[PDB]
RNA sequence: GAACAGUGGUAGGAGAGCGUUCUAAGGGCUGUGAAGCCAGACCGGAAGGACUGGUGGAGCGCUUAGAAGUGAGAAUGCCGG
RNA sequence: GACCGAUAGUGAACCAGUACCGUGAGGGAAAGGUGAAAAGCACCCCGGAAGGGGAGUGAAAGAGAUCCUGAAACCGUGUGCCUACAAGUAGUCAGAGCCCGUUAACGGGUGAUGGCGUGCCUUUUGUAGAAUGAACCGGCGAGUUACGAUCUCGUGCAAGGU
RNA sequence: GAACGAGGUAGAUGAAGAGGUCUGGAAAGGCCCGCCAUAGGAGGUAACAGCCCUGUAGUCAAAACUUCGUUCGA
């Protein structure tokens, strides 16, 4: 689709068009749900145990005998009734890391990029280049592109100084065209891109 | 989407039932077991094909035949994916398995007489179904044996 | 500590927000300071064999040291704190102007 | 929306929901008083939900989705009173 | 860290492998929170003291150490309605009288008297049961997870899929 | 055996608001304004702090002992 190409200062230098097999796709909205739920999943650390009555110190013993005492029969003191016993079936380390199918992902990616050409979040710049890894200045970049609330930066390849100036910004993330994911698209209001990762990203995705 | 108002597909996401949390869900107390017996008991059940000491049906029935050693498997392509070649191809072993009509060679490609072949093609195969060679030759084409 | 017994401190929140004293003591361990005519207590005394009257008496306690800074010396307003070294001696400054505080 | 019919129920099958803790994203509330607690003649078909006042003195809802140590009146249950 | 938050999480947040138990091997607890700061209540009064009542401090003392909150059982003080001719699974529906006055509703409290009415749970052909379980209140306390299988539903791609 | 380099075992330096004003026991909160940011990790501070403190990013540092690296007969 045809979309806007600006300079950092915020002037248009006329328009790009970007690849429609990419960005002019209908988007799946049920597999960015699947896409979603599946990249919040593979971040969780499932570091999480507890005792059963096995692992629980002590309790080898009867408390007392089976019969005769007028209590009721036990034969722990850390089974799972007990105050101090084992939990029955809490949580245990694990993953919940699963794959979706590889053109699933690609749909998925493709659906959230012209989900943001639709809405009119992408903003394609010329070139985005900080002469000093100056936050200041990307602060000042981003008022100009009228970059209010969140936004992903985008670049081909590493770009220490943009990566180092937009850091401490809160809600602005840089990227290589290489990371981008679906998470980090739609949680950010605007995607800022230069015409290199566009053209890096068209490369992989079509 | 939006992450504040996503929505999964219709029908791909069930809530899973809870048993044992009261009366008004229908599976309080009880659990969905019943009353009593080796099937209401944790770790209950008798083992699978058990039938409670009545001979189990396999062993009731003979144990028949062998397995071969020896035994090979072809690749079998019928004719009709023959069809989708270009025409005056050398269709071989090594091109089906690149271009994907199959997906494992086995003991070989043999070639099977279902559908029907309209172009002519230069089909090397480790073997020919009777049927497949002759529907080859007839389409002009050539079934050598490789 | 970012100040010490004898600077001239302003109190910078609290009840004494903008009042001037001299520390009277530093208490590192605590991170607590003592200013002077900055958080005045009443104490309730009974008789001791060092003072058998006991009576109430006002006392300055302690605030925490986060609550004072020190003044500049040139513009006489609160400063943030540097170090620079002079003759081979590290010394405090005055990051609002420069000026040496010690 | 109309008509017509139906709606006792144990084991049990099926469905639709309520509430709890945590997370993410919106959005909010709160020292001009959060949660909790106490009281009331309010609201919803139920699970339940508000509002007002008191106590309390710093945290907490709501929406959508996710994940579960997710709901107790009985076990001569365990611990405390 | 879509792990715990003081009955949890380590047995152990605290002087815990302690106290305590056992000849011994060994078993094995309970017990966190004044306040921002001790400013931890000078002084007066009753009392032998404990403990109070003032006065002070403090935002707060009904935050005073048994010190954040402060449920329930249980124990009391006061009193609006009822109660000494009555036969009671204790309610429910009917109902005067008396006392009140609300999230304002064909309201609230009490209840002479009338009708009806054998708790709950478990287990049973059948339980008011003279069968079982629970003194009461509170907290804690039971279909989980992993890996495989299969079916339904969903999604992607499709003679291919991965 | 030495030399050199990078580490470890202490540390050092380190930007920017008591901004005004409201409520309050207290302001880190509200409202209205600024500012720093290779630093908006964290903890603390009389309520919730990038700019109050300890710090953080970054940049430095070792007498001594120690780790690793580098160099010096078909
Ligand atoms: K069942
Ligand atoms: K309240
Ligand atoms: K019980
Ligand atoms: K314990
Ligand atoms: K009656
Ligand atoms: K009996
Ligand atoms: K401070
Ligand atoms: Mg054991
Ligand atoms: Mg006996
Ligand atoms: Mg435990
Ligand atoms: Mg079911
Ligand atoms: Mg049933
Ligand atoms: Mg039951
Ligand atoms: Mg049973
Ligand atoms: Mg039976
Ligand atoms: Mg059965
Ligand atoms: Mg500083
Ligand atoms: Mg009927
Ligand atoms: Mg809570
Ligand atoms: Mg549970
Ligand atoms: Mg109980
Ligand atoms: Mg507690
Ligand atoms: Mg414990
Ligand atoms: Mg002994
Ligand atoms: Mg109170
Ligand atoms: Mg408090
Ligand atoms: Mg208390
Ligand atoms: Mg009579
Ligand atoms: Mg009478
Ligand atoms: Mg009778
Ligand atoms: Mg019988
Ligand atoms: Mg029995
Ligand atoms: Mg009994
Ligand atoms: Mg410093
Ligand atoms: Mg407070």
């Amino acid at each position: 689709p045809k979309v806007a190409l600006y300079n950092q200062n915020g002037s248009t230098a006329g328009d790009i068009e970007l690849n429609a097999s990419v960005f002019g796709i209908e988007p799946n909205e049920s597999v960015v749900f699947d896409a979603i739920l599946m990249q919040r999943a593979s971040l969780r650390q499932g570091t999480h145990k507890v005792k059963n009555r096995s692992e629980v110190r002590g309790g080898g013993r009867k408390p007392w005998r089976q019969k005769g005492t007028g209590r009721a029969r036990q034969g722990s003191i850390r089974s799972p009734q007990w105050r101090g016993g084992g939990v029955v079936f809490g949580p245990t380390p694990r993953s919940y890391s699963y794959k979706l199918p590889k053109k699933v992902r690609r749909l998925a990616i493709k659906s959230v990029l012209s989900s943001k050409v639709i809405d009119n979040n992408i903003i394609v710049l010329e070139d985005l280049t900080l002469d000093t890894a100056k936050t200041k200045e990307m602060a000042a970049i981003l008022k100009g592109l009228s970059v209010e609330k969140k936004a992903l930066i985008v670049t081909a390849d590493a770009n220490e100084a943009v990566a180092l100036s937009a850091r401490n910004i809160p809600g602005v993330t840089v990227v290589e065209a290489n990371g981008i994911n679906v998470l980090d698209v739609v949680n950010h209001e605007k995607l800022l891109i230069t015409k290199a990762a566009v053209e890096k990203v068209e490369e992989v995705l079509a | 989407m939006k992450l504040h108002e996503l929505k999964p597909s219709e029908g791909s996401r069930k809530t899973r039932n809870r048993v044992g949390r009261g009366i008004g869900s229908g599976n309080g107390k009880t659990a969905g077991k019943g009353h009593k017996g080796q099937n209401a008991r944790s770790g209950g059940g008798v083992r699978p094909g058990f039938e409670g000491g009545q001979m189990p049906l396999f062993q009731r029935l003979p144990k028949r035949g062998f397995t071969n050693i020896n035994r090979k498997e072809y690749a079998v392509v019928n004719l009709d994916k023959l069809n989708g070649f270009a025409e005056g191809t050398e269709v071989t072993p090594e091109l089906l398995l690149e271009t994907g009509v199959i997906s494992k060679l086995n003991a070989g490609v043999k070639i099977l007489g279902n559908g029907k072949l309209e172009k002519k093609l230069t089909v090397k195969a480790n073997k020919f179904s009777a049927s497949a060679k002759e529907a080859v030759e007839a389409a002009g084409g050539t079934a050598e044996v490789i | 500590m970012h100040v010490k017994k004898g600077d001239k401190v302003m109190v910078i929140s609290g009840k004494d927000k903008g009042k001037q004293g001299t520390i009277l003591a530093a208490f590192p361990k605590k991170d607590r300071v003592l200013v002077e005519g900055v958080n005045m207590v009443k104490k309730h005394s009974k008789p001791t064999q060092a003072n058998p009257q006991g009576g109430i008496s006002n006392q300055e306690a302690p605030i925490h040291v986060s609550n004072v800074m020190p003044l500049d010396p040139k513009t006489g307003e609160v400063t943030r704190v540097g170090y620079k070294v002079e003759d081979g001696k590290k010394v405090r400054v005055a990051k609002k102007s420069g000026q040496v505080l010690d």
